[PDB]
RNA sequence: GUUGGCUUAGAAGCAGCCAUCCUUUAAAGAGUGCGUAAUAGCUCACUGGUCGAGUGGCGCCGCGCCGAAAAUGAUCGGGGC
RNA sequence: AGGUUUGGCACCUCGAUGUCGGCUCGUCGCAUCCUGGGGCUGAAGAAGGUCCCAAGGGUUGGGCUGUUCGCCCAUUAAAGCG
């Protein structure tokens, strides 16, 4: 909800920050694909999210839009489009964790993401930790 | 069509013949609402303010009632503790409590119709189910 | 925990990757050197061992060095690790992370609300002869209010907190 | 009698690959599908 | 003792939101399951006799399969593999 | 997915490719409107609902508008879409 804006399409190169690791929650989902993702598609899947198990843990969405997409009227050619319209999105690179769910079972939490995934339009993947850190 | 079967009920002892419970559930599952209802009167007569539970069928003993057995774990519980229903809510509530003592004893007390017996056990039992209940231990 | 470190000689670290090692590296203010191990080795060692317990690298040259992973690499794609720098520890007091225990459960059921843990390990300065495997988070009286950090911790003898002391190092908050 | 996202209504939904359909179904004509 | 909770008209798994103790052994259902008015019944989610052996659970890799409907006669350029 | 609508682009045709609708003559597609089969059903029967095979052959006559389309009248197994 700010800045000077109406930007430049722009391209979505090596993933080379497509691959974070779980920051919070305890299970998570990492995107396998480049894309454009929608805030309409990030809520359409959040809310599935929390939805799936009603009154339960907490869900964090890491990626977040800013990007604005804009579009023309259906007609032909005159300085950039309408823009926005629909709206704004995030750009994820293979490898970035979207969302991340914790303070639940594995049986509930990693389920709750499969369903997420369809939801977004790319191809996932669901991990656990115990992994990456900064320790000794 | 017509399939037997001892009739397993907890009931208003003092009173006999609980809408509900017996007129329905005896009559018509396998048995009979205001006659194992007297007979109930028969018993109960001694025992009602606390609930009262027994199983009655036409049975061997050639006859009809069956068995009288220790109104139910949980709900005797409440009953000597001091409360009307179920506390609405167990656990995530923590609001009602009981004691030690008083509880094992009361636990020696209701005893009869208690699996094997044993001073520790009754007791557990009681501080177990009265949790169930939001009669949790404290 | 233990395992072959083989001597890196210097060579196609991709190759190695691929082969089957993984490039590592072990250093101090005295020792820098280049190792590589296997992914099986290193990952059925870390994925326990983590970087929490003391790790002890077999050179095949009889050594047998007392260290700690001070951070790993990851091929983003795919999580799997890529490289890996050793602390060959000896006896100067040393940072490190140490794990922590959330015991119990706090007030936090009723309607629900679930904690967040704000920092799974903290680092602490401490000699390696000592060194805590975990240490213990005595909070449950607390439910969607405050939250615990800093010098909240019995942190035993030789546990100089070495951080703020400030960070907010768990936390319990609202369901769905 | 169906066509995608299947997880087997019922056990009794077993599926019963054919031919070439991969129409799984239980002993109930509602737990019944075809792909 | 389980048939503890609002709702019980009925939860007393086989209504729904609060439990997850106990008794006690064949063992351990804080009950995954066909139901109505609950309940009342069915199978193992536990265990002996023979039977005496590889069996259940997840996961990356190679190839492939379903997803796959169009208009004058069809075909990978053809034959045929 | 398809190339039936509305559009975008401006590649052949401006020493010319007659451009709605009707009529006549049709032929092909299946994503099937009837008529052949079949599985489910919250299918007792008779009806239906839905999905799957399957075009061999069918797929009416009028009122109003230039109409295509539609809305009506009267029927029909149906009055299919391209």
């Amino acid at each position: 909800r700010m800045k000077y804006r109406k930007q430049q399409r722009g391209r979505l190169k090596g993933a080379t920050k497509g691959g974070d690791y779980v920051a919070f929650g305890d299970y998570g989902l990492v995107a396998l694909e480049p894309a454009w993702i929608t805030a309409q598609q990030i809520e359409a899947a959040r809310v599935a999210m929390v939805r799936h198990f009603r009154r339960g843990g907490k869900i964090f969405i890491r990626i977040f839009p800013d990007k604005p997409y804009t579009k023309k009227p259906l007609e032909v050619r005159m300085g950039k489009g309408k823009g926005n319209v629909e709206g704004y999105v995030a750009v994820v690179k293979p490898g970035r964790v979207m969302f991340e769910v914790a303070g639940v079972t594995e049986e509930q939490a990693m389920e709750a993401l499969r369903i997420a995934g369809h939801k977004l339009p790319i191809k996932t993947k669901i991990v656990r930790r115990d992994a990456y850190d900064e320790a000794q | 069509k017509k399939v037997v079967a001892v009739v397993k009920l907890q009931l208003p002892a003092g009173k006999a013949t609980p809408a509900p419970p017996v007129g329905p559930a005896l009559g018509q599952h396998g048995a009979n609402i205001m006659e194992f209802v007297k007979a109930f009167n028969a018993a109960t007569a001694n025992m009602g303010d606390a609930i009262v539970p027994v199983e009655i069928t036409i049975y061997a003993d050639r006859s009809f009632t069956f068995v009288t057995k220790t109104p139910p774990a949980s709900y005797l519980i409440r009953k000597a503790a001091g409360l009307e229903k179920g506390a609405h809510k167990p656990g995530r509530e923590k609001v009602g409590r009981i004691t030690w003592e008083q509880v094992l004893e009361i636990a020696k007390q209701k005893m009869p119709d208690l699996n094997t017996t044993d001073l520790e056990a009754a007791a557990r039992m009681i501080a177990g189910s009265a949790r169930s209940m939001g009669v949790e231990v404290v | 925990y233990r395992l072959k470190a083989y001597y890196r000689e210097g060579e196609k670290p991709s190759a190695l990757r691929r082969a089957g090692k993984l490039p590592g590296v072990m250093y101090n203010r005295h020792l820098n050197r280049k190792v590589y191990v296997d992914l099986v080795e290193f990952d059925k060692v870390f994925r326990q061992a983590s970087i929490h317990h003391v790790i002890v690298l077999e050179l095949p040259d009889g050594q047998s060095l007392p260290t700690l992973v001070r951070q790993v690499n990851l091929d983003k794609r795919r999580r799997r690790p890529e490289h890996v720098d050793f602390f060959v520890l000896s006896d100067e007091p040393v940072e490190m992370y140490v794990p922590l225990r959330f015991v119990g459960t706090p007030a936090g059921v009723r309607a629900g609300g679930v904690l967040q843990e704000i920092h799974r390990d903290i680092l602490v300065k401490v000699s390696p002869r000592n060194i805590p495997e975990f240490i213990e988070v005595d909070v449950s009286g607390l439910e969607i209010g405050d939250s615990l950090h800093a010098s909240d911790l019995k942190l035993p003898p030789g546990v100089e907190l070495a951080v703020s002391p400030e960070e907010t190092i768990a936390a319990v908050v609202p369901p769905e | 009698k169906v066509r995608a996202s299947v997880k087997r209504i019922c056990d009794k939904c077993k599926v019963i690959r054919r031919h070439g359909r991969v129409y799984v179904i239980c002993e109930n004509p509602k737990h019944k599908q075809r792909q």
